[PDB]
RNA sequence: CCUGAAGCAACCCUAGGUCUUCCCUUUGAUGUGAGCUAAUAAGGAGUAACCGAUUC
């Protein structure tokens, strides 16, 4: 529980994970490297209902439960990886990528560098739904 | 009902001495509990910092892949891994009405590190130019490419990774491409948009203690 | 935060979903030249004074 | 008196609106020098000529209210005379220079309200103008000096200069205060 | 201002983003270590003075000592006895809200030993009073026509000049402090009061503070005049139309218009600790008419409540003060230049010979 | 839940804090007189009829629906 | 008609104590207790519950 940086200007990065899809929120910080995990709230484990799991409210939480959690053990500022669900389905990110990204930057923390790395393919495998789409 | 963050060295991460700012973080690792050690576990790390933060302040839009080869002691020693433009600049860059031009050659350095570079460059249009398109022909496209290969190949084979990595902190691997094509049709926004490792030498130690000063 | 006026400079166009906010161009009387967009409710005149408790937030002009 | 117009017995001249905001929607200061709150109106004909109405005679307005006392400004003015009198002896300032100061405390800053995007629908924060201002912080403690009156010993008068008292204070005691706080907050809430 | 000589070594920089972000608390209480001069008693009945009963803005003859902190008696006393920073009302308040400058202003720091005198230079025009500085155009006028801004700036200081004592009772018996000015019937309303600031990094500032006049109620008064020249041009309302449903709107609009000069004029009354600051409505006779003036209005303000109104900030205001002090305490001795950027927005300092 | 019952006539202690106490009240009037003791509206008025008649407190106004007296002055 | 009462830092006058402290007693402040009020405080929470697509 003791980053050894300087107490007065020296910031400790961390990197969060912010995988948004249309029916849920992840909020998930790591190391500069990316490996070791230090939080991970998801829009799913604040909120006990199917239907909100991807609500900017319950992104609004997980943000607040990881900037909290992440402060204890001495992370001062975050790089963000913001992403869709990507690959054959939707790339524009969730409802929750707006309010998670406002609610660690409302909670005190400090914001680095972001950028999307959401999967986009050179030429992909058959998306689901028939050729005629989802018909409803 | 073990609290899993006490047992957690904190490690200083050092780049090598071809950028301003040394020290790019810290790192979190297990104590040595059984068999399996902090440092082996803790070596070979992948660190994607942007050159603005490597730097103290510039380009923010290219990205480099340092590996943690070797721990001296409470201190993780980086080595020039590989190179990504961020997607943004990417995306921005790569608009209609022009020709993109995409050309990669297979190419070894002096030491045993092995890389693939990948250049890309759009056709520009002309200052008087009243024309919509600005479009190459196929054969102006593929004359272009092979010099973008013939460049990219002469510049690396010749000298070592740390003069390389040199090359790629600017970009005159680019700018020397985007001058000499301006004979076959005039490009502009001509970058290296990605550099890749397919091959390093046998680990050495002294070898790496040059690059760190 | 410290409280600030913002004073009418042009009354713009009503907004709101039964037409009750007056959105109007407001420039502040602290800063010489920052001139920001602002929803007011009940009825406001082209050359008067309102006491913003935030002088950096804005409304969505349509 | 050919000079100055004291309203029964209280001076006109130096009463000073401190806030340049609520400043024009103010009305108490050397042409809106008049004897009685009483008069014929006709504020009520065009858009802002109700700002142009002594504040002592909106006051007089608002406080006639509830069906069964519509239209009793003559028992409205006797209430207001006794208020100026029990303010004067409790506090011992300029008794409409105490109002001037309630109006500018009770007056909120920023209300919620409904807004666009419209398809869906939204409640976000908004300003108030220096009018609606005035408006409400009339109507808030009139109100409050009103329901502190029903079924009490205290007498209407006495409600109305407790009331006026504690809010040019910004007491938090006078409803004018607790109400005009409520909003702000609801405002800050949801913004 | 000046113009700029090639022998003038520009040290130091600073631009009005940087200069607006600093602060500084725990700055503590001026205390009256002396109070000179004789104040007048204030006419309370030139406020039964509004749009249709105004009065005329006659030509009063009473002497204005403009000496700056080289020519100061009381300072050159005092330098030796304690205090290592000496300044002036107008001077201090140009630095203190420096952040709205326009124009091109200057003050010569002169650092004789471990001192800091924060002097002005005589014979140069640092008390005019500025015209229409902030608004959407400044007047882009000639020197030869009548609506310039040096023409518009003479006129609005000579009536000034005028109206701090036209209004005033200015021959019944005077309030004393304890001395006679120390600068000489033919003399001004106006005491000057002495003041030290104990300042939070190791400053002690003692600056000259200027009381106008006195009002009964007693009460110290800071007592300026407002100019209407041209309104229609000038990117201003009238004042003559009816200005009394407009009070509020034709006060906030003149104030964006003269941001700067309302602001040290503010600033000027907190520092000597007045508890009240009036103003004067002062218009032409015709639009074109620079000779004539009537008096439209008054109206007064405690200048803790303007300051927090117009708008201010005394951790600013002492926050870039300290920066300053500290700088010109931190390098060497001889004649400086703070210089703003005569077209853009950021102070200058250089270091110049022992001459000029 | 909770009622008032005020006295009809004074108790001893409670007419000895009304001889001492309601002529240092700043505001003397008959429902701040039945609250600040306990007394109905009607023992109010008659008691300070009687410390106004005595020569005690300066009445200011009297009105049916509104009784205003205040503490005489000191000096 | 009588109610308190024992030493006053030291010299002269003066009144046989011509005398002002134990405390009776009233006004001005500070701290605690209690009431009304803050307040419907805030938080819990825009959470739970209930309703939502679909059939004309």
């Amino acid at each position: 529980s003791l980053g050894p940086q300087v107490a007065e200007g020296e910031n400790v990065f961390g990197v969060c994970h912010i995988f948004a899809s249309f029916n849920d929120t992840f909020v998930h910080v790591t190391d500069l490297s990316g490996k070791e995990t230090i939080c991970r709230v998801t829009g799913g484990m604040k909120v006990k209902a199917d239907r909100d799991e991807s609500s900017p409210y319950a992104a609004m939480l997980a943000a607040q439960d990881v900037a909290q959690r992440c402060k204890e053990l001495g992370i001062t500022a975050l790089h963000i990886k913001l992403r869709a669900t990507g690959g054959n389905r939707t790339k524009t990110p969730g409802p929750g990528a707006q309010s998670a990204l406002r609610a660690l930057a409302r909670s005190g923390m400090k914001i680095g560098r972001i950028e999307d790395v959401t999967p986009i393919p050179s030429d992909s495998t058959r998306r689901k739904g028939g050729r005629r789409g989802r018909r409803l | 009902v073990v609290d899993p963050f006490s047992k957690k060295d904190w490690y200083d991460v050092k780049a090598p001495a071809m950028f301003n700012i040394r020290n790019i973080g810290k790192t979190l690792v297990t104590r040595t509990q059984g068999t399996k050690i902090a440092s082996d576990g803790l070596k070979g790390r992948v660190f994607e910092v942007s050159l603005a933060d490597l730097q103290n302040d510039e380009v923010a839009f290219r990205k480099f892949k340092l590996i943690t080869e070797d721990v001296q002691g409470k201190n993780c020693l980086t080595n020039f891994h590989g190179m990504d433009l961020t997607r943004d600049k990417m995306c921005s860059m790569v608009k209609k009405w022009q020709t993109m031009i995409e050309a990669h050659v297979d190419v070894k350095t002096t030491d045993g590190y092995l890389l693939r570079l990948f250049c890309v460059g759009f056709t520009k249009k002309r200052n008087n130019q009243i024309r919509k398109t600005s479009y190459a022909q196929h054969q102006q496209v593929r004359q272009i490419r092979k010099k973008m290969m013939e460049i990219m190949t002469r510049e690396v084979q010749t000298n070592d990774l740390k003069e390389v990595v040199n090359k790629l902190i600017p970009d005159s691997i680019g700018k020397d491409i985007e001058k000499a094509c301006q004979s076959i049709y005039p490009l502009h926004d001509v970058f290296v948009r990605k550099v890749k490792m397919l091959k390093k030498p046998k680990f050495e130690l002294g070898k790496l203690m040059e690059l760190h000063g | 935060q410290p409280i600030k006026l913002a004073r009418v400079t042009k009354v713009l166009g009503r907004t709101g979903s039964q037409g009750q906010c007056t959105q109007v161009r407001v420039e502040f009387m602290d800063d010489t030249s920052r001139s920001i967009i602002r929803n007011v409710k009940g009825p406001v005149r082209e050359g008067d004074v309102l006491t913003l408790l935030e002088s950096e937030r804005e409304a969505r002009r349509l | 008196t050919p000079d100055i117009k004291l309203f029964g017995k209280w001076s006109t001249d130096d009463v000073q609106i401190n806030d340049i905001s609520l400043q024009d929607y103010i009305a108490v200061k050397e042409k809106y020098a008049k004897y009685l709150p009483h008069s014929a109106g006709r504020y009520a004909a065009k858009r802002f000529r109700k700002a142009q109405c002594p504040i002592v005679e909106r006051l007089t307005n608002s406080m006639m209210m509830h069906g069964r006392n519509n239209g009793k400004k003559l028992m409205t003015v006797r209430i207001v005379k006794h208020a100026f009198e029990i303010i004067h002896l409790l506090t011992g300032e300029n008794p409409l220079q105490v109002l001037v100061n309630a109006i500018i405390n009770s007056g909120p800053r920023e209300d919620s309200t409904r807004i666009g995007r419209a398809g869906t629908v939204r409640r976000q924060a908004v300003d108030v103008s220096p009018l609606r201002r005035v408006n409400q912080a009339i109507w808030l403690l009139c109100t409050g000096a009103r329901e502190a009156a029903f079924r009490n010993i205290k007498t209407i008068a006495e409600c109305l200069a407790d009331e006026l008292i504690n809010a040019a204070k910004g007491s938090s005691n006078s409803y004018a205060i607790k109400k005009k706080d409520e909003l702000e907050r609801v405002a800050k809430s949801n913004r | 201002s000046v113009t700029v000589r090639p022998d003038w070594v520009t040290i130091e920089e600073m631009d009005f983003p940087r200069l607006s972000k600093l602060t500084l608390p725990g700055v503590k209480e001026g205390e009256d270590v002396l109070c000179c001069g004789a104040v007048e008693y204030y006419d309370k009945s030139y406020d039964r003075v509004n749009v249709k009963n105004e009065k005329p803005l006659q030509r009063i003859d009473r002497i204005f000592h403009t000496v700056t902190t080289t020519d100061d008696p009381v300072i050159r006393k005092l330098s030796k006895t304690e205090g290592n920073v000496y300044a002036t009302d107008a001077i201090l308040a140009t630095i203190m809200c420096c952040t709205r400058s326009n124009y091109s202003w200057d003050i010569v720091i002169e650092k004789i030993g471990n001192k800091l005198f924060f002097d002005k230079r005589d014979n140069t025009e640092f008390d005019l009073l500025t015209v229409n500085e902030t608004s959407v155009e400044p007047p882009q006028d000639d020197g030869n026509s009548l609506n310039s801004p040096r023409n518009l700036a003479l006129e609005a200081t000579f009536i000034n000049h005028n109206f701090s004592q036209q209004v005033l009772k200015s021959n019944e018996p005077r309030y004393k402090f304890d001395e006679p000015n120390p600068f000489i019937g033919e003399v001004a309303s106006v005491a000057y009061r002495y003041r030290k600031w104990d300042l939070n990094n190791g400053i002690t500032l003692i600056a000259r503070c200027e009381h106008d006049a006195v009002m009964q109620g007693t009460q110290f008064l800071t007592i300026k005049a407002l100019n209407e020249w041209d309104s229609k041009l000038a990117n201003g309302v009238e004042w003559r139309r009816k200005l009394d449903t407009q009070r509020g709107a034709v006060l906030a609009n003149e104030l964006r218009n003269n941001a700067c000069k309302l602001a040290k004029w503010t600033v000027q009354a907190l520092l000597a600790g007045s508890d009240q600051l009036k103003f004067g409505y002062v218009s032409r006779a015709s639009v074109r008419d620079s000779s004539k003036h009537v008096i439209l209005e008054t109206q007064q303000y405690k200048p803790n409540e303007f300051a927090t109104q117009i708008n201010l900030n005394m951790d600013n205001a002492w926050g870039i003060l300290r920066c300053i002090i500290d700088i010109c305490m931190n390098q060497k001795d001889g004649k400086y230049l703070i210089m703003k950027d005569p077209n853009k927005p950021m102070i200058r300092l250089y270091d110049i010979p022992d001459n000029t | 839940r909770d009622k008032l019952n005020n006295l009809v006539l004074f108790d001893k202690a409670t007419y000895d804090k009304l001889c001492k106490e309601v002529p240092n009240y700043k505001l003397i009037t008959p429902a701040v007189v039945s609250e600040r003791l306990k007394i109905r509206g009607s023992l109010a008025r008659a008691a300070l009829q009687e410390l106004l008649s005595k020569g005690l407190i300066k009445l200011v106004s009297k009105h049916r629906a509104q009784v205003i007296y205040t503490r005489n002055t000191k000096g």
